Formats: structure tokens, sequence, C-alpha cells
RNA sequence: GGGAUAAGUGCUGAAAGCAUCUAAGCAUGAAGCCCCCCUCAAGAUGAGAUUUCCCAACUUCGGUUAUAAGAUCCCUCAAAG
RNA sequence: UUGGCACCUCGAUGUCGGCUCAUCGCAUCCUGGGGCUGUAGUCGGUCCCAAGGGUUGGGCUGUUCGCCCAUUAAAGCGGUACGCGAGCUGGGUUCAGAACGUCGUGAGACAGUUCGGUCCCUAUCCGUCGUGGGCGUAGGAAAUUUGAGAGGAGCUGUCCUU
RNA sequence: AUAUGUUAAGUGGAAAAGGAUGUGGCGUUGCCCAGACAACUAGGAUGUUGGCUUAGAAGCAGCCAUCAUUUAAAGAGUGCG
């Protein structure tokens, strides 16, 4: 149950009960829309999917993305909507609520909901051994010329090939992680805001997933 | 942060002056260690006379961090050196007259003789 | 249980019996339960 | 197979009806069902069970004198009930009944639910002596066994759920 | 938290009138095993599925001419590199 | 392990430790589950099942080792060219200097010490870590997904109640 | 593929001292409808533990001395003790 799309606006701190400090992450889950529903009697599996930020509709000599396109038009169309630049879809949910084109508000949650939240990594780029891997470096000093270099990558001649998983430097990069556990402890209905306890993952105007926690 | 072989100031009249640490216990490869976290330590610097004497190995509590510690309210505190007080391994130290502020944080670690035995805690 | 190659009654009301391929002794004292391995 | 010579199984007011390859007992306190076997074969004369083995090999001697077991024992439970008796040793322990499922109380931080099934009854005497009643000797042995798989008894004190006529291997080990 | 199990623990039970944890059955049993959890995944050449959009003529239709939906070049950029 | 043998390599298979990065066995060090006990309890002992995960920081020694101070639930044992130098150091040692002891008439020698003593390489292929292009997927697109599979995770103390 | 067997461990598709039966084949043998082999339960004796009697010990520290029969039948107790 309870699934909804946001987007990282930052982070602030919020005073509670006996005046104890706790971070929080705005989220501003706006305009979200039940957009198609799915069935297992014509997929296989029983989801909704949810769009959330309404972009501006077909235009002719469009170049970019903020204008959507006729595949998008026509399908936010069966339902009674905008086309919405992000669109993802929540199986956890019961299917027999949610009818499709019912705007999801940000009230499916109380403050105290347990909750999941997903979304990308920054993205640091191209990175070494000792950043992307918690490696330890080498000796600065002493003769030596080791430092931030991986380390060995093999045995010998048993094993005379590089086995995979070897943790070599490369793009530590924006991946899909989940941070588990979180509270919700502030819905603020006018603002369309959840103020999450703790740290998203993503950069400020990302995209983020709050569904509650399957633990 | 206090790890091992920093030298500290033993706030008490246990006999100590000066006191470096050899471990920080608690668990298995524990680095540091805040305000009432307990130490084992050797003194470096001992008064003559008291109790403990110069190369004696004594377990201790920290008081009064440089780097202090941070509270439920988001409060912090924080000291001008780091303090220590030498223990008699029942949470309980061995001197009377135990010298300078000590941090609020370890009234929850039971160590109330300590406090009792102290200036004004903060 | 004293696993050993060599199971043998130890006193004479202990008995030599075989469950699942491999041979054990029963008997009233549990210090002569073996089975042989 | 002395005991598939003797494969009489006399029946009494319990109407044993076969099936062909399995054999249904009904009676005062009926149905059970068992899938028997293959190769043994099956004749009521006029009163009486019999149970037949072929070829005289050593998997149809085996198996011929369990299948007679396994008719004598299912028309017997069914004619009289099986009944096994297990009793409580040790200073404060009380079993007694939720309702239908039974609540031991022997040592531990937390009373032990044992949940009852079909066909079996659980019955207290006066809190240290537990009866399973039942139709079927597998099922109230099974159930006899997990009373005491609770807490089995000790060697020191004699502690422990023990059977009703259980020869508890005692030991004298002193401070 | 589920299943299936190890060592083990059994219930029923012959073979072998008995006994018997096993042979036929029936249970129970671990940080292990399989799920459960987290990612990545139809180049999964078996290339899956749903929803929406688009629909050509010339013309030995050989191919060309154009184009649809859609993209891209190019240009302003960074939450990306 | 110390060896035995002399089969591969002397138109070079280049270095003991340490560092960085590991990986694999289980004859299990801790944690899991059992049997027995000359197991009251608390502790143990011994044996069986099990590799999932975990398995410290210093002092002395170039040391492997070993001793020791502290801890820890435990500070496992092995294999991988006594894993890993076209990844690093070069303390150890087979270089030229010099000195002692000892031996030799001597030049010198020891495998005895002691001080000092240059660590080359722009990665072609395989393999690995990322990342694009092409084409295929029997119309072309845009978007959301199924998961066949693969990978990651997996440790544990203390205290309070009972 | 025929014909006759054997094995149930994937032996086949790597070992030993030993450890056990698991089934084949081949014997020898002593037991038995005067009813054995289990198992059924029923007498289990007695003078008497007799002696050295042994911490008292009266199937038992250890020397056994182990004769008669309450008796259809069992022992100066087979034996658990
Ligand atoms: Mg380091
Ligand atoms: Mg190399
Ligand atoms: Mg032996
Ligand atoms: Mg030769
Ligand atoms: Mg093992
Ligand atoms: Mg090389
Ligand atoms: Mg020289
Ligand atoms: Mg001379
Ligand atoms: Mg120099
Ligand atoms: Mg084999």
């Amino acid at each position: 149950t309870k699934g909804i799309l946001g987007r990282k606006i930052g982070m602030t701190q919020v005073f509670g009960e006996n005046g104890e400090l706790i971070p929080v992450t705005v989220v501003e889950a706006k305009e979200n829309v039940v957009l198609q529903k799915k069935t297992v009697e014509v997929d296989g599996y029983n989801a909704i999917q949810v769009g959330f930020e309404d972009k501006k509709a077909y235009k002719k000599d469009a170049k970019s993305n903020k204008y959507a396109n006729k595949p998008a038009e026509g399908h936010a169309k069966k339902a009674d909507a905008a086309p919405k630049r992000f669109i993802r879809e929540f199986r956890n949910v019961d299917v027999d609520a949610y009818e499709v084109g019912q705007e999801v508000s940000v009230d499916t949650f109380v403050a105290g909901d347990v909750i999941d939240v997903t979304g990308v990594s920054k993205g640091k780029g191209f990175q070494g051994a000792i950043k992307r891997h918690g490696q330890s470096r080498g000796p600065m000093s002493h003769g030596s010329h080791f430092h931030r270099a991986p380390g060995s990558v093999g045995m010998a001649s048993d094993a005379s090939r590089v086995f995979k998983g070897q943790k070599m430097p490369g793009r530590m990069g924006g991946n899909t992680v989940t941070v588990q556990n979180l509270e919700v402890v502030q819905v603020d209905t006018e603002n369309k805001v959840i103020l999450v306890k703790g740290n998203v993952p993503g950069p400020k105007k990302g995209l983020v997933e709050i569904r509650t926690s399957i633990k | 942060m206090i790890q091992q072989e920093t030298r500290l100031k033993v706030a008490d009249n246990s006999g100590a002056r000066e006191v470096l640490t050899i471990k920080v216990l608690g668990g298995s490869g524990r680095k540091t260690a805040n305000i009432g976290d307990v130490i084992v330590c050797t003194v470096k610097n001992a008064t003559p006379g008291g109790v403990v004497k110069k190369g004696d190995v004594v377990k201790a509590v920290i008081v009064r961090t440089k780097s202090g510690v941070r509270r439920n309210d988001g409060s912090y505190i924080k000291f001008d050196e780091n303090a220590c007080v030498i223990i008699r391994d029942d949470k309980g130290p061995r001197g009377t007259r135990i010298f300078g502020p000590v941090a609020r944080e370890l009234r929850e670690g039971n160590f109330m003789k300590i406090v009792s035995l102290a200036p004004e805690v903060l | 249980m004293k696993v050993r190659p060599s199971v043998k009654p130890i006193c004479e009301k202990c008995k030599v019996i075989k469950r699942k391929g491999k041979v054990m002794v029963i008997c009233e004292n549990p210090k002569h339960k073996q089975r042989q391995g | 197979s002395r005991v598939g010579k003797k494969i009489i199984d006399i029946p009494s007011d319990v109407t044993v009806t076969f099936d062909g390859n399995h054999v249904t007992v009904k009676g005062p306190k009926g149905e059970l069902s068992r899938t028997l076997n293959e190769r043994m074969t099956f004749k009521q004369e006029e009163n009486t069970i019999e149970v037949v083995r072929p070829s005289d090999s050593k998997e149809d001697r085996t198996n011929h004198g369990t299948t007679r077991a396994l008719l004598n024992n299912m028309v017997q439970g069914v004619s009289q009930g099986y009944v096994k008796v297990l009793e409580l040793v040790g200073v404060g322990y009380r079993a007694q009944m939720q309702g239908k499922d039974l609540i031991l109380n022997v040592g531990y931080s937390h009373p032990v639910e044992i949940k009852a099934e079909e066909n079996i009854t659980f019955s207290v005497e006066k809190n240290t002596v537990v009866k399973v009643e039942g139709i079927s000797k597998e099922q109230v042995g099974a159930l006899a066994s997990n009373i005491r798989s609770v807490r089995p008894p000790e060697p020191y004190k004699g502690k422990g759920i023990r059977y009703q006529g259980e020869y508890v291997r005692r030991k004298e080990g002193k401070t």
C-alpha cells in the first residue's frame, strides 16, 4: 500500500517531543495521478502506475523533453490527465483501490509511517579504487611509489586470469538504491510536502519513490 | 576522539597527573572514545605519594574530551583539554577530589559517584 | 555417541543394528551409543 | 512372517470396507483411511480380513507383516481407541487445558501451547497426568512425543514430562 | 519469516510372533540450503509483455523519390560527464 | 616440513619478509545445532553436523618464527610460483669499500659478525573495471515493465527483566 | 541381442588394518510334533551364607565347600543387585 512520487527539495531540521532535533528531507510529492492500472488477467502482475510531474502538451516543432510527444499524449489521455514527466509502477499497493485518474495526494501517509525511499545516487564520475571502494591507500613516504593504486589483481599462475568482481576503478555513478525504515514526521497538505526523517539518495530536484516498508 | 597513545590530564587526586591510553575497551577494533567510555591506560607523570605510581596500568573513564559530545536536542559541548578519572573496576573512582567540569553524559553510564565528587556538571 | 570404525558390543546387553546404511549399536547405558564412521 | 500367518485381525461391530488398493475402517469412532500396498492382496472370507503375500521374496515378506499391522492397528483404535498417558514430575509443573488446546508450565519463562488436531482429545487429571486419546496409534504417538520434547526427563532429579511407565535412567550427581 | 534438510531426536512398523527411528510409512531438527531482502538484468539469438503513437506512392516496386510517428545534426546548459 | 630424484626452464622461469588486493579448502578459532560425560548449577571436557559471516592493536627481532603488553565472542589452520615487485618498498641476502674474530706462509677465505651500498618498461593480445557505436529481435516508434538468470548482503557483544 | 545369474552402492566410475552383516552359492553339524525358537505370564524356592564368612555383606571384600530337597522341576541362589 501507499506509494507516491516526489522530488528532493533539500534538507532541513525539525524539533519534536522533548525538544529532540531530528534531520529531515523535504520531498515535494505534488500532482501525482494514477495513470494505468495493470491486472494479472492482462499482464501477469497487479500494479498501478503513477505519473508524477505534468509537462506541457504536444507542440509540433518541439525539440526538447518538456513538450510531450504523441505516444505520451494518447497514453495520458486514456486517463483524463495531463502528460507526466516521470512515470513509475507501484506493485506493493492494492490494485482494487486507485481508480485510474485519481490524484493520489500527499495525505496517504501519516506522521509515523515507516517507508522506503528509492532514488538514484549522485554520480561522481570516473573514480579510483580507494574512492570508489573503501580501499586502504599505500604509504605516502618511506620510499614508496604505491599510494592510490589498487593493489594486486590476482595470484600468479594458478588463476592466470583476473577474477571478475575485482573492484577496479571506473564510474562511481548514480545508480538506484533504497534507504529503508525511514519515518514520515510531518505531512504539509497545502504545500504538498513530506518531511522524511534523514537523508534520501540523489541530488536536489531529483526523483524519489516513497513507498511503505516491506519489513 | 581518544585513541591509543593519547596523553590525558588526570582529573582527580588518584595519584596521577598525566596518563596515556593503551586500548579503548568495549568491542574488538574499537578505535576512539568519548565521554563515558572506559579506557585502560598507564600513568606517565605521577604525583609523589598518592595511590597510583608511574608505570601502573590503570582503568579510567573519559571526562571532558576536547572534541566533545552531541546531545539529543542538537546541543553540543566542548572542552579545552582532555581529562580523565582513574576508576576502581566497579565504575567507582580512586580519589575523592575530582577536579574540573564533568560532562552530563556520564550520569547515564552509572558514574554517579564521579558526578557527586565533582564541580558543576555541564 | 562414539564414532569409530570398530563398532562392537561393549557389554552383553548392547545390540548391533543398521540404520540408513550405517552400523550402529544400541544399549541401555548411553555411553555405548556408537555409529560407524 | 509369524505376524503375517496370524493375519486373522478379528473384527467387531466395526465394519471394514475395502476399496481395491486401499482400505477404510469405520466403526463407533471411525473413518481411518490408509494407502497400504500393491503386492499384498486381501480377502474377507466370512467375517475377518486376511493378508496374503505372493512370491515369498524378502520385499514380499517384510511388507506383508507390516500390512497385517496396518490393518490390525486401524481396526483396533476404531474398536477401542488408543490411549497414551504422560506424567509431569517437578516442583511446580502444572498442565491445564485452555479448552481444546493444552498449556504447560514446565519451568520456562513462557507457557507452551500444544495445539490439538483431529481425532485427539487432551485430558488432564490432577495437573500432573495428561492423557492423549484417539483412534490411530501413529497420530497419538506423534503428539505424545511432542509433549515431552517440551521438557524431557532429567537424570539428576527426574524432572520433566515422562511417559506413564517410563524408566527414567537416573544419576546421582552431588556438589 | 517461510520451505527442504545435516548431525541428531522420534512415532508407527514389520522383515525376525519379540524387540526395532526404516525396510514401507510418518514426524521433528542449524548462523548452513532454497526463498524471503537488496541491486542488475529479454544480445533471455528462446531476443518476453502491456499501453500509446504513426500508415506511399511512383513503381522490370528492381529500386528511387519523398516522408510519418519519431529522432538527430547544431546551439544554450548541468542534477550528468 | 626436512629431504630423495634430476623431468621443465641457464640465447634468464629473477629477489626473504613487509605493504596493497585477495581468493580457495575445512582436518572449525568464535558464533549455529547435537551425542556422551567421572555433565548439580555455573563452568567445562570430548565427539559429531556446518565454510554463513567474523577472526585486534602494540613492544622487541630484517626477520618467517617466537616472546610479551593490552584487549576480544574469537584473536583458526592451510592452498593459490612458501598467492601477489611489468602493484609498492628493499630491512634480510651473492656485488665492488672497510673492520673484528677465526683460518691460511701468502694472495685470501669463512657462510662468523659489523658499517655502507643504482629496484628498467609509453599495455599489443587475453583477462578484468567502466563506458559507447553497429546489427538483430518479421512494420516503425515512445513509455512502463516481467525476471530466465547473475551479483550483493549474512558478524556479534553488553545490559535489564524472567 | 539372446540365455542364466549376481549386486542396490551410482558399487560400477581410486585404497588398508580392521569393523560389522547385507544378501548369494556351497557344505558340515545339533536341536524338533514325545510339539522347539521366540515371546509368553505363571514356581523361583529352602536348610542357608555354608565356610575364609567379608565394613555388617546373608547371588559379591575373598576362600567359594557349593550337599540334600519346598519339589513334576531352579541353584549351600542362574543372575539384576
Ligand atoms: Mg593503511
Ligand atoms: Mg606479478
Ligand atoms: Mg576400539
Ligand atoms: Mg637420468
Ligand atoms: Mg567437517
Ligand atoms: Mg609478470
Ligand atoms: Mg671486500
Ligand atoms: Mg697468521
Ligand atoms: Mg649513505
Ligand atoms: Mg565412484
